[PDB]
């Protein structure tokens, strides 16, 4: 039935808190990704063969 | 010991293959489990090309729209770049006018580029025909294959002939 | 009104297509965080110098 | 030149204003946009302590709860340990018991601890009474003072007087 349809749909934390919870968790994701390439890059311009699958 | 040592790249969206490609070209292995590529690697095989001994040295990095700290140094120095995606996700196919861009803004504009289809043991869920593909790859004056890295279709075709490009250009 | 604040808080995306996305999402930074650690792991039982905030 | 090197660290839930804390006493500096910290780092700064020349250590990373591969040697060599909670947010005075299960599990026993209420100046947001928190150090065996790495307050008392205590202990 609808209600239950609808009830399925609805968090119980506002829509605007779970915005800043994606938002918040994005950014980590991007700093995180960011600070990996540059350790890497740091690697790749000094001795990449650490980088090699062996 | 080796002639010449080519470094190629795989580049295309997260999730088509780019590190079962890698895994199945260079240590004959794939993974059903793996997941998205944290750093940058590379692997190496040599194989006979008109009588002479080619390193291939395939690198392998996340598909990543982003700016990235690695980009510049990833495609440095390489003289092919396998454009992979993912015949059962068309929007993998949509995107790989976005990878030629990316090419012209950070790679050779001499760099040997061959269009991978991959996952074609996919047949059920497959959203790309071979044939539409084929002939993008023709208009846009690339090479073409479909491959499977999971059955090893046309896997060891793609490598070979792409670096057989390379060393005849 | 009942049905505005209703609205506000209804997703265009599923509710389970949403908790997908937040459970990827807190993988990946896991996943990059790990990644980190085993780098600065490493470094601190080498050179833990290069830590240094000079 | 010193005649003593006293590793500290710094610990307490994300967001308690450790990295502050650390700028304030070896740099003299504060950053209300500080964003959590990435990987581990220390910073030095030489006080005297009865005639002796103390070299601090003060490390640094983020205050997270899950299991970390930087987490023993962290606290390896470690002789105090600043314990570091919100005074405006009650559930990081809440979460004071688990870092001392940390400080048991992944430290030396004999570690000097040092219970710290920071962001004292947040007197409208505050949450955890002082005399609440002064109560639970001394049940506790902890020494304890509030500090403001924004405005300063105590910051300097904070660190002279752990690492007094660790010279005399
Ligand atoms: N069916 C099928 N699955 C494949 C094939 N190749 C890779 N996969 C699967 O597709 C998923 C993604 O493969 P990856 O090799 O990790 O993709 P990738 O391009 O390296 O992804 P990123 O590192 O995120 O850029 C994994 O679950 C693989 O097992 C294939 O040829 N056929
Ligand atoms: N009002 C006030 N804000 C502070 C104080 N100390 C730190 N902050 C702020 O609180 C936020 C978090 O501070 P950080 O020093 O980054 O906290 P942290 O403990 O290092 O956080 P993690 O690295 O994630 O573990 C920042 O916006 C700081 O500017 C303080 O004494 N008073
Ligand atoms: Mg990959
Ligand atoms: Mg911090």
């Amino acid at each position: 039935a609808f209600s239950e349809s609808l009830a399925a749909e609805i968090s119980s934390v506002s829509r605007d808190e779970l915005m800043e919870a994606i938002q918040k968790q994005e950014e980590i994701n991007f700093r995180l990704q960011d600070y990996i390439d540059r350790i890497i890059v740091a690697i790749m311009e000094t001795n990449p063969s650490i980088l090699e699958v062996k | 010991e080796y002639d010449y040592l080519f470094k190629v790249v795989l580049i295309g969206d997260s999730g088509v293959g780019k590190s079962n490609l890698l895994s199945r070209f260079t240590r004959n292995e794939f993974n059903l489990e793996s997941k998205s590529t944290i750093g940058v690697e590379f692997a190496t095989r040599s194989i006979q090309v008109d009588g002479k001994t080619i390193k291939a040295q395939i690198w392998d990095t996340a598909g990543l729209e982003r700016y990235r700290a690695i980009t510049s140094a990833y495609y440095r120095g390489a003289v092919g770049a396998l454009l992979v995606y993912d015949i059962a996700k068309h929007l993998t196919y949509e995107n790989v006018e976005r990878w030629l861009k990316e090419l012209r803004d950070h790679a050779d504009s001499n760099i040997v580029i061959m269009l991978v289809g991959n996952k074609s043991d996919l047949r059920h869920l497959r959203a790309v025909p071979t044939d539409e593909a084929r002939a993008f790859a023709e208009k846009n004056g690339l090479s073409f294959i479909e491959t499977s890295a999971l059955d090893s279709t046309n896997v060891e075709a793609a490598f070979q002939t792409i670096l057989t490009e390379i060393y005849r250009i």
